[PDB]
């Protein structure tokens, strides 16, 4: 359990993506250039997790860039670190996939997708040992979504005993783009059930509520809402990235927030809120406020099965312990008191950039539900009169396939009510 | 001489080696080279000491120990630190991925494939050894590795080395000491699967060495490091026997003579005294009436417990340092009228007492104060049962549910290994009660 | 916001306590099987204390002494008094009472019992478990051999007028987490209404002591006093103009007694000075009062329920001196000091 | 209380101090168990793979 390749697909999923990697080469001490030049050396010691070393001390990292269209790759590539990639690592289409699910899935992307795998190979055959992936991409929109999800699948027949992780970026009408997204989000939803260890949901109405309330922002772009991403990122990888006192790859972190198989879609949060000095109880309070958690549901309106928390920074380990230790046992109504010992701590005494010290959150909570919830409703309020589904059916789907994605998320719904209510 | 080998299982198991190697050196005056001065007789001499180390023509002293984990960071280490020059090379094995603290995938998956290369380097200490005794298997209750590849380990050491002795030091899980949130399953189904093939248990819960860090050393955050060393003196208390010359806990079948009277029942209660602190630069030095007294409070227990609502089946007192057995027994009278030390009914109500006049050694800028006179208390009592209760507890509030059950069914386990586990801790639960009550 | 757990539901001393805990703004009630707690109102029976003090951070208290049943239990507390190198021989003030069961004393109990039927000193026993009476020891021996003891009953009690009628005295002692002895100032006499019968060697009525039995057997439930209980002040004053001593010198000081010596002997073995987990404890001590004036102790009434006027006052010194000395909030002692 | 069997030499002495009187598997077991947990995988592996074909 050493070597992580990364995986972004879609519009969403490389930008995000490339923001992930401005962070945590800066953490890291790599230049644009791949050179390193850094202080400290607590950098290199786990730094081979997400690069590779090529000669001349050049650190490239092991990504795999994917989208059906050239334009946004080309964006990264034009981009402050888009020299840092290697360049046959961009596998990339011409036709795009035009926010539909099924072009991603089955048509456009199906082209494309044994490029992707030829380059997932050659780093997975190159590593001393392989812990498993991780993608980043949206479910909103054709390619990331429908060629994610396909990526998923296919890198699971090929890699079955390998874990699968996910940062999911969930659609809101509020950062909306097409009215076709709860569609392609119910779709991927029931292909993330199956098929990934851990997902990350990143819901865009949290990340517009946390920039439009508090943080105070009008007009959003979304360089605004991948900033909070790339933060929360570097924050949950803290703990892979680093030798903290913690030992963690992927398949503990699986193995510890993931009590049923099916139940494995996470609630990050961050603290402090950026764009000058905060104390540990600051920190342990604001972490597990509702106004930090990046997908919007209410952790107060569930129970949390497991819980996850890494503070960055030099800061006294007694007073985390104290704190986090106030939070659980006066706030223990909303843990489930059938897993002892559910909320566990790590510290890592590098911070973020610009940062003294930061808290990252990763929550197994039942509230999760609520997001499922809203995309399914708004999936049957266009399902049931047969809405916008001549472009999947026009692509070789049907009816009975969309009927089985519906009712696997409101199965998930609820298996999590199951477990609120024990 | 009767040789010792010590097999290192898992994380847990191989920083609490490190640990006691590195003090056993300093005890014995063997350099992180292997060169030891007081040695005369150089590649060999069968002194007592030589029942831990072997002897090459050099004259580099070797421990009789094979350091096993299923990933290296660990026991690179061990290659890197300052004892590398002690250990031959074929004496630290590593695997790749590791068991991800699950027991089903360090015993079942990954153990299988690595389980006959271990039991191969086994044997080649094995094979230079006159008269070999038996083994001392250091592991983690909590841990995949500590809990899976152990047991698979001690099955095997059972069919291999069918009537040598076997010896465990358990780390108990701990929640201060962050653990994973499974290691009540893991606990339960390693303790089930080497309970038959363990002689004699030595329990060491986390909470308590962390608890005793905190309280006597006045540490506010204690390492594994501040762990470990604590540890390695209650370790090296208990091994002593072997590796100095005396007459009392002198062969490891003694251990089980004297502490374990019904088989399964192999759990002794290790309570340890005096942890002081080194910027305590001139302490009062403890006399032999004030050690042998916190022998008895809890708050110097291995295990967390209460003797005073149980019974001793067997109780062990080892010294060490300035004692002599006037002071001994002028202490155990004054403690008897005292406290309530009750026996069982079928037992005699005596303390087997051992003194190695050679005081604790301790590491040169430790947390630990150098003393004159210290003592290890083994003490058979049905106290320890609490323990099991706790932890028995946990596993069915997680297995009501059939909670992170899925992750050992993927790796071949089966939902009727965890009840058949269960009740044979249900079972040990009511050997306690038994032996402990008089209805 | 400290937090606390209630597992036994007919406790009408600690649900009032649980009350008043919320009273303060500053207690909260968990689940009873949620471990997260600072205190524990635990069950009366099979109370896990193996479990207790093991949750990290949290300090954690419970209303029970782990082995205080030794005490408590009337087998038990024949046994303690007996095999005790600081009571037994020593003591005079318990009953030599002997058990029976279903090693056992049908050897010792025919020893003293030959000699008293031999003089002119009484031998009648009364029989009970942890309600029967007789002179003869084959009409007790019958419905006992299908945890049993056999005390020595006081046939010259101390009596109440007008009416020469029979009662026990009800004290109250709180031992909190540093074993100190508390003594609630406020006493309670279990009063009989019916008078006291001597030649009638087979009733059962004003011979038992107590409020609830004194209910169903008795439709004189007394208008001198209000029900079966009489108070401190109005038994001083009694005792005053019939007797000419106060309640203190005549009783209170061999109750005061007692209390340290019960108490005192089980310190070691129960006490929870330097453990993982504290323990206080409400304690019932039952006793009797002969002609001479000299008290003798009854039972230990390990979860004993209080008297109706005095809960509010006694409940608050519960909170006050055992909750709130390990948990502090943001006088007039209740309580007499017996030291230990 | 009396003390029993002294026994002495130049790095200690130990001694008993009495105070009251008194009143499996085999090696075809363990491999038929470890290989029937790896077709048990081998056929949950087969499951999937058949899954993933469909
Ligand atoms: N005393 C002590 N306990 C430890 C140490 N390392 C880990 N533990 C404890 O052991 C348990 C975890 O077991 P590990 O030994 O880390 O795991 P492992 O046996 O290597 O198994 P995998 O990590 O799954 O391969 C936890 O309960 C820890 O508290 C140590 O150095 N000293
Ligand atoms: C990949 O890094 C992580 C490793 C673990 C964990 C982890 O998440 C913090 C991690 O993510 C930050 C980890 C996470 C959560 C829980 S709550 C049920 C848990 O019990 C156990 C762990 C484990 N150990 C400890 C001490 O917390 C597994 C290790
Ligand atoms: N947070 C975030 N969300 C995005 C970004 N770009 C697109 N999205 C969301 O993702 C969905 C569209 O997916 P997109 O990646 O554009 O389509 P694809 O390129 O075919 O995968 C919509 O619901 C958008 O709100 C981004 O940069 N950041
Ligand atoms: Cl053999
Ligand atoms: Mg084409
Ligand atoms: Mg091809
Ligand atoms: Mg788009
Ligand atoms: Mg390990
Ligand atoms: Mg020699
Ligand atoms: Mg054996
Ligand atoms: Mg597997």
């Amino acid at each position: 359990m050493r070597e992580i390749v990364h995986i972004q697909a879609g519009q969403c999923g490389n930008q995000i993506g490339a923001k992930f990697w401005e962070v945590i080469s800066d953490e890291h001490g790599i230049d644009p250039t791949g050179s390193y030049h850094g202080d400290s050396d607590l950098q290199l010691e786990r730094i081979n997790v997400y690069y590779n070393e090529a000669t001349g001390n050049k650190y490239v990292p092991r990504a795999i860039l994917v989208d059906l269209e050239p334009g946004t790759m080309d964006s990264v590539r034009s981009g402050p670190f888009g020299q840092i990639f290697r360049p046959d690592n961009f596998v990339f289409g011409q036709s795009g996939a035009g926010n539909n699910w099924a072009k991603g899935h089955y048509t456009e992307g199906a082209e494309l997708v044994d490029s992707v795998l030829d380059v997932v190979r050659k780093e997975s055959e190159s590593c001393d040992c392989l812990q498993g992936f991780q993608l980043t991409h949206s479910l909103g929109g054709g390619t990331g979504s429908g060629m994610g999800t396909l990526l998923i699948s296919k890198i699971r027949e090929e890699y079955p005993d390998r874990i699968m992780n996910t940062f999911s970026v969930m659609p809101s009408p509020k950062v909306s783009d097409t009215v076709v997204e709860p569609y392609n989000a119910t779709l991927s939803v029931h292909q993330l059930v199956e098929n990934t260890d851990e997902t990350y949901c990143i819901d865009n109405e949290a990340l517009y509520d946390i920039c439009f309330r508090t943080l105070k922002l009008t007009t959003p772009t979304y360089g605004d809402l991948n900033h909070l991403v790339s933060a929360t990122m570097s924050g949950v990888t803290t703990c892979l990235r680093f030798p903290g006192q913690l030992n963690a790859d992927l398949r503990k972190l699986a193995v510890n927030m993931v009590p049923f198989p099916r139940l494995h879609f996470f609630m990050p949060g961050f603290a402090p809120l950026t764009s000058r000095a905060l104390t540990v109880p600051e920190l342990t309070q604001q972490m597990f406020d509702s106004k930090n958690m990046m997908a919007a549901c209410d952790p107060r309106h569930g129970r949390y099965l497991t819980v996850a928390a890494i503070f960055r920074g030099r800061m006294s380990m007694k007073e985390v312990d104290e704190q986090m230790l106030n939070v659980q046992n006066k706030n223990s109504s909303y843990f489930v008191e059938w897993i002892p010992n559910n909320v566990k701590t790590a510290v890592c005494d590098i911070p973020p950039r610009g940062l003294k010290m930061s808290a990252t959150f990763i929550g197994n909570s039942t509230a999760i539900q609520e997001l499922f919830k809203r995309i399914s409703e708004q999936f049957t309020a266009m399902f049931r009169r047969k809405a916008f589904l001549h472009w999947y059916t026009g692509e070789g789907m049907d009816e009975m396939e969309f009927t089985e994605a519906e009712s696997n998320m409101n199965d998930l719904v609820s298996e999590y009510q199951q477990y609120q209510d024990a | 001489m009767r040789e010792c080998i010590s097999i290192h299982v898992g994380q847990a198991g191989v920083q609490i080696g490190n640990a006691c190697w590195e003090l056993y050196c300093l005890e014995h005056g063997i350099q992180p080279d292997g060169q030891m001065p007081s040695d005369k007789t150089i590649g060999g001499g069968d002194d007592s000491f030589n029942t831990f180390f072997s002897e090459t023509g050099a004259g580099k002293h070797v421990p009789r120990a094979v350091f096993v984990d299923l990933e290296p960071t660990v026991i690179d280490e061990v290659r890197t630190g300052t004892y590398r020059q002690l250990f031959h090379p074929e004496q630290l094995i590593t695997g790749k991925e590791d068991a991800a603290n699950n027991y089903a995938r360090g015993h079942y998956t990954i153990g299988k494939e690595i389980i006959d290369l271990v039991l191969d380097r086994i044997r080649k200490l094995a094979d230079q050894c006159t008269g070999l005794q038996g083994f001392l298997v250091f592991h983690s209750f909590g841990g995949g590795t500590g809990s899976g590849f152990t047991s698979l380990l001690m099955e095997r050491l059972s069919v291999d080395y069918g009537k040598k002795s076997k010896l465990e030091f358990s780390i108990y899980p701990a929640p201060q000491v962050s653990t994973a949130v499974v290691e009540p399953y893991n606990s339960i189904l390693t303790t089930h699967t080497t309970l038959e093939h363990s002689d004699c248990a030595f329990m060491v819960d986390n909470e308590a060495i962390y608890d005793i860090c905190r309280r006597n050393l006045d540490i506010e955050r204690p390492t594994y490091t501040n762990l470990n060393r604590l540890i390695s003196q209650i370790v090296s208390s208990i091994t002593a026997s072997l590796r100095f010359d005396g007459a009392l806990n002198v062969d490891l079948t003694e251990f089980q003579t004297n502490l374990v009277p019904y088989p399964r029942i192999h759990f002794p209660l290790a309570t340890y005294a005096p942890v002081i602190s080194a910027e305590k630069a001139y302490h009062e030095q403890l006399s032999v009436a004030e050690i042998t007294n916190a022998c008895f409070e809890p708050a110097n227990q291995m295990v967390k417990c209460d003797p005073r609502h149980g019974k001793y089946m067997a109780c062990c007192l080892l010294y060490r340092g300035d004692v002599v057995p006037k002071d001994v027994n002028a202490a155990i009278a004054t403690i008897k009228t005292k406290r309530s030390i009750q026996f069982v009914d079928w037992c005699p109500t005596g303390f087997k007492v051992g003194i190695n006049y050679q005081p604790p050694t301790v590491v040169p800028g430790g947390d630990l104060a150098k003393v004159q006179r210290a003592v290890c208390m083994l003490s058979n009592t049905t106290a320890i049962a609490e323990a099991w209760a706790r932890l028995d507890h946990k596993f069915d509030l997680m297995y009501a549910k059939r909670a992170f059950v899925h992750w050992y069914v993927g790796e071949g386990m089966e939902e009727g290994e965890f009840s058949e586990a269960r009740e044979d801790m249900a079972a040990l639960e009511k050997d306690y009660e038994e032996v402990g009550v008089d209805s | 916001m400290y937090t606390f757990v209630v597992r036994d539901e007919n406790s009408s001393v600690y649900a009032e306590v649980s009350r008043l805990l919320l009273a303060t703004g500053q207690w909260k009630r968990l689940r009873k099987d949620n471990p997260r707690f600072n205190l524990m109102l635990g069950e009366r029976n099979r109370l896990p204390f193996g479990r207790l003090g093991h949750e990290p951070g949290l300090v954690q208290l419970v209303n029970y002494y782990r082995g205080a049943d030794k005490l408590c239990r009337k087998a038990s507390l024949v046994k303690l008094i007996k095999t005790s190198p600081e009571l037994s021989e020593s003591c005079t003030w318990f009953p030599e009472s002997y058990v029976i069961y279903p090693t056992d004393e049908r050897e010792v109990f025919l020893a003293a019992y030959n000699r008293r039927r031999e003089g002119r000193e009484g031998n009648v026993w009364i029989a009970k478990s942890s309600i029967l009476i007789s002179s003869e020891a084959s009409e007790l021996l019958d419905f006992i051999d299908e945890v049993h003891v056999i005390q020595k009953y006081l046939e010259k009690p101390l009596l109440l007028e007008p009416g020469h009628r029979k009662f026990d005295i009800r004290s109250w002692v709180l031992v909190d987490h540093l074993y100190n002895i508390y003594l609630y100032r406020e006493g309670v006499l279990r009063t009989s209404s019916e008078p006291y019968n001597s030649a009638n060697f087979q009733d059962k009525t004003c011979h038992l002591t107590n409020h609830c039995i004194q209910k169903e057997y008795s439709k004189n439930y007394g208008r001198y006093e209000e029900g079966n209980e009489m108070f401190f002040e109005e038994f001083n004053q009694y005792l005053m103009d019939a007797l000419n001593t106060t309640l203190e010198n005549s009783i209170l000081l061999q109750i005061k007694h007692i209390i340290r010596s019960c108490l005192m002997c089980i310190e070691p073995a129960i006490s929870t000075k330097h453990l993982h987990y504290q323990s206080f404890q409400l304690f019932g001590f039952d006793f009797m009062v002969d002609e001479e004036l000299k008290v003798w102790l009854i039972e230990v009434n390990g979860a004993p329920a209080c008297a109706q006027k005095l809960y509010a006052e006694l409940c608050q010194g519960i909170v006050d001196v055992a909750i709130s000395s390990v948990f502090p909030l943001a006088p007039t002692s209740i309580f007499i000091k017996l030291h230990h | 209380m009396e003390v029993i069997e002294l026994n002495k030499c130049t790095s200690g002495q130990s001694f008993e101090v009495i105070l009251k009187p008194p009143s499996d598997p085999s090696l075809e077991e363990i491999q038929k168990k470890l290989e029937a947990a790896e077709e048990r995988r081998k056929y949950q592996e087969a499951e999937l793979l058949k899954h993933l074909a469909e």
